[PDB]
RNA sequence: UGAGAAGCAUGCUGGAGGUAUCAGAAGUGCGAAUGCUGACGUGAGUAACGACAAAACGGGUGAAAAACCCGUUCGCCGAAAGACCAAGGGUUCCAGUCCAACGUUAAUCGGGGCUGGGUGAGUCGACCCCUAAGGCGAGGCCGAAAGGCGUAGUCGAUGGGA
RNA sequence: GAACCCACUGUCGUUGAAAAGCCAGGGGAUGACUUGUGGAUAGGGGUGAAAGGCUAAUCAAGCCUGGUGAUAGCUGGUUCU
RNA sequence: CUCCGGGGAGGCGGCAAAUAUCCUUUGAUCCGGAGAUGUCUGAAUGGGGGAACCCACCUACUUUAAGGUAGGUAUUGCAACAUGAAUACAUAGUGUUGCAAGGCGAACGAGGGGAAGUGAAACAUCUCAGUACCCUUAGGAAAAGAAAUCAAUUGAGAUUCCCUCAGUAGCGGCGAGCGAACGGGGAUCAGCCCAUUAAGUUAUGUGUGUUUUAGUGGAACGCUCUGGGAAGUGCGAACGUAGAGGGUGAUAUUCCCGUACACGAAAGGGCACACAUAAUGAUGACGAGUAGGGCGAGGCACGUGAAACCUUGUCUGAAUAUGGGGGGACCAUCCUCCAAGGCUAAAUACUCCUGACUGACCGAUAGUGAACCAGUACCGUGAGGGAAAGGCGAAAAGAACCCCU
């Protein structure tokens, strides 16, 4: 599915809105994608789904920071 | 206030007031008297056994409310009460206390 | 002439029994029905 | 082969014109027995316990009947039978 | 007859247990072949194997 | 008896409940809605009795015989109106006994009611070993959830194997 | 030109023997052939040598149950003095 | 079937009589509690499969022929142990042991998705309506909850439910319609913690109280008339902490079962209180990709409107107590509060069920579809649809025997 693996984020619902203001129903997706990350204590490539936001995240904690806290949550990485 | 299978009783109502038997038999709220209550079978003939039908007259039960154990000494009816004498349970006489007479 | 109902037990049994019913949802939804009805018969 | 099984296998004698003829004629013996009973467990019970020797033993299954009695439908038990070939001469 | 079984042992019990079997099945062919008037020996030895069976249980 | 919706008395039937007065509440009044359910009329003892292959007589049984049984004649099919298998049905198979209902008539007859019998395998078929189309599918890939597809496998005869 | 598969004409039948048939004639009959068993495609979808044909005697949008007692400026009916 | 307790003359369940055989005062049938046994299918779990069937393997014992008994053999998740590639360390993978889960079920709760018929006398914004329906998943309740909340005499003091405020202020093709809050009166009342860790909760065992699963005793009426039969007529009595109800050949406080009242438990269960032993609360230590902003949407009674406040798909991005949030565009001043970490009873919602009682509710075309062998017969490939059918008599005393056929 399409879920984010560091923040969690999901494809959500809403509306298209006309200019004569009619309703349909549509949905928003987040910007995933995967990618491969160097993991040095374990010396090898990981990879992982996820958002841009996730990226910027990972830019700010560091990578080995974010694999625990994943681990941490129960997931397989 | 039970009735028994070798009580003395007294028929209380019905078209046989005022006549007493022996019981013969106690089954639900039904009883059989001896000698009352009388009805005719018209029994027909039975080829399996043989032995002919015809006429024949046996018992009819009765309400058990319809009948009263007779108590011997005064030969009126009585109801009955239970009293604990000794360590047994026992049927007595309400009128008077006296144990009932086993027959 | 020919009519609609040609008889066969296989394809009765396959189409419309207890497993074919089990192996879905919506057939555990029929039986469940069928269940709270209480008919005598499940299936075919 | 356990003696309870064995004590189970068997439930009693045929009486019928068939079954009749078949044993004064051809020393054969028939039998009701048990619905899930076997040859050999049937050929082992009637050896132990008439005390004979079995040359071979035929089974057949007839299903039970269904008859409306009163307003209801019943159905009756399905019945096995054992047509038992004793040697030479006995029973 | 139960506290008769009861007084018994475990030998002498699995001993009546396949006495009383063997003598059910002499019953029952009995009774299939018609020479037989009181059937109720056979409603007696099928309650003496549950009342032996039981004692067995609650014995081992 | 009263102006009316109605009231009162009483004979017969019936066999255990009914209820003044004044208040109170309403599932409170039926001829129609091609209204709903049951019963019964008219048509009327009228049409019809389901292939135009076809019947006749003697004897029997029986309350009763055009239709059942036995016999002597006549006619019809014969690439099916004969004999088998699969599928489907499930006791309709055989014997004794019965004729209310069922049988487009009667019935002593019956695929009808009741009672009792009857299906015997190493070699026939299934089960079993093997696989087709196709199905399911450990991990897996994908998907808001339910789920979709699919690898290794595992099932699946209409086919191969004493 | 038989079996088999079709359905061109006519009489009959139309509360039928039959909710599509019988009879007399008719077309194909080694092929783009007929047929058994088991599978696949599901409703604004399927399939169609194409007629809006077929999709369980139902098709210009199948059937069942729910929303549901849809709405009807229309028709009918509306009970003692 | 067994043990314990209750009970004291009959009994062998019903349709369904009778027969026959039996059991029982050496304690039967029956009632309550605790055990024993408990085939096959079904989450079905050894493999398979057209549910109630087909085919297996392993171990221990046993049999002597081609077997029997007992146990084990599913998947996934977690933990430990063993083993183990490309590839040297490793890792992936593989296996064993232990623990846990899956399914079913009325309503109520929380979350993820989400119509149209209809109304507007047409219809697209709007309404219907976050309704119907689909999906996931708790508990006896759930959710919420201890102010970065309201108010505006500088006052109140967590959450939830009811009455008012009020059809008011507003929103709205300013149409049809939608519709608050502040304040006041009630129900119930409670707060406690962030690494040495609190309130509380859940299990275990013990000790007290209460209740529950059989039961026992339980008062007192006679004459007379009518009658098939008295409980009804006439006359005269009795009990009442009992004149509730049901039955008895017609209408009974004194005929029967009962009723007021009094008494009762081998054994077993529920609730409450106190204590003890675990666990949990509790990977959490004052809250940064956070508050705020641009773009697109959703929620707020509030449809972009002068539109504050809350959530976020995308792009960004602070200060950090000399600090920060709110008071319905925005600025200044005043007042008030401390987000980016948690736990928490009651008042509230419901009835598949069990016991007692009640009705200006129905009385067989009514009341459940179903008073009766009913989700049955019957209809359909299937999902599904879905009936009709109560009454002899107080007691079978249910018509011996004769006659027509």
């Amino acid at each position: 599915s399409k879920v984010c693996q560091v923040t969690g984020k999901r494809p959500v619902v809403g509306n298209n809105v006309s200019h004569a203001n009619n309703k349909t129903k549509r949905r928003f997706e987040p910007n995933l994608h995967h990618h491969r990350f160097w993991l040095e204590s374990e010396k090898r490539f990981v990879r992982l789904r996820l958002t841009t936001k996730g990226m910027r995240i990972i830019d700010k904690l560091g990578i080995e920071k974010v694999v625990a806290d994943l681990r941490a949550q129960g997931q397989k990485i | 206030a039970k009735i028994k299978k070798g009580d003395q009783v007294i028929v209380i109502a019905g078209k046989e007031k005022g006549k007493q038997g022996t019981v013969l038999s106690v089954s639900e709220d039904r009883v059989k008297v001896e000698g009352l209550n009388l009805v005719k079978k018209h029994q027909k003939p039975n080829r399996v056994t043989g032995a002919e039908g015809g006429i024949v007259t046996q018992e009819a039960s009765l309400h058990i409310s319809n009948v009263a154990i007779l108590n011997a000494t005064t030969q009126k009816a009585d109801r009955v009460g239970y009293q604990v004498i000794d360590g047994v349970k026992t049927r007595v006489y309400k009128s008077t206390g006296e144990s009932v007479a086993v027959a | 002439m020919k009519r609609t109902f040609q008889p066969s037990e296989l394809k009765r049994k396959r189409v419309h029994g207890f497993r074919a019913r089990m192996a879905t949802k919506a057939g555990r939804q029929v039986l469940a029905r069928r269940r709270a009805k209480g008919r005598h018969s499940l299936t075919v | 082969m356990n003696n309870e099984r064995i004590y189970q296998v068997l439930k009693g004698p045929v009486f019928s014109e068939k079954a009749q003829v078949l044993g004064d004629t051809a020393g054969v013996q028939v039998f009701k027995v048990d619905i899930n009973a076997t040859k050999l467990e049937i050929k082992k019970a009637v050896e132990k316990l008439f005390g004979v020797e079995v040359v071979k033993v035929n089974t057949t299954i007839t299903k039970g009947k269904t008859k409306r009695f009163g307003r209801t439908l019943g159905r009756r038990s399905d019945v096995k039978k054992a047509y038992v070939t004793l040697k030479a001469g006995q029973d | 007859k139960t506290k008769d079984l009861r007084e018994k042992s475990v030998e002498e019990l699995k001993a009546l247990l396949d006495e009383q079997q063997l003598n059910q099945f002499r019953l029952r062919m009995a009774k299939a072949t018609g020479q037989l008037g009181k059937s109720h020996e056979v409603q007696v030895a099928r309650k003496t194997i549950a009342r032996i069976k039981t004692l067995l249980t609650e014995k081992q």
